[PDB]
């Protein structure tokens, strides 16, 4: 059984550190230190932060 | 003479408006083009290492 959570293990950080947008890592802690700025607006300023934190 | 001299100097005068005009209406196509640009450049979801903005 710690055989197969140890397996179960190294498959959750693999999740984590082999995910992937257009090159980007998102759940490592890459966006968690300043956040993704989404512009949702015709004009300068109108955007939107957001933060994923380490999985 | 005077008066028929003056009113072809001012069709001159309105050509040569009209030739300025023209060339401003293409200024304002690229500017539209070159904010379209910045407002999708902005974004994101866009890389810096994968070369995506300095296209």
């Amino acid at each position: 059984l710690n055989d197969e959570l140890k397996q179960l293990q190294e498959e959750i950080t693999r999740i984590s550190s082999q995910m992937e947008f257009n090159n980007k890592k998102l759940l490592d802690g890459s966006q968690s230190t300043n956040g993704l700025t989404f512009q949702i607006g015709a004009n300068a300023g109108q955007t939107i932060t957001m933060k994923i934190s380490t999985m | 003479s005077g008066l028929n001299m003056a009113s072809k100097n001012s069709s001159d005068a309105i050509s040569l408006i009209q030739t300025a005009e023209g060339g401003l209406n293409e200024t304002h196509a690229i500017l539209q083009r070159m904010r379209e640009l910045a407002v999708q450049s902005r974004n994101d979801t866009n890389d810096e290492a994968t070369n995506d903005r300095s296209n």
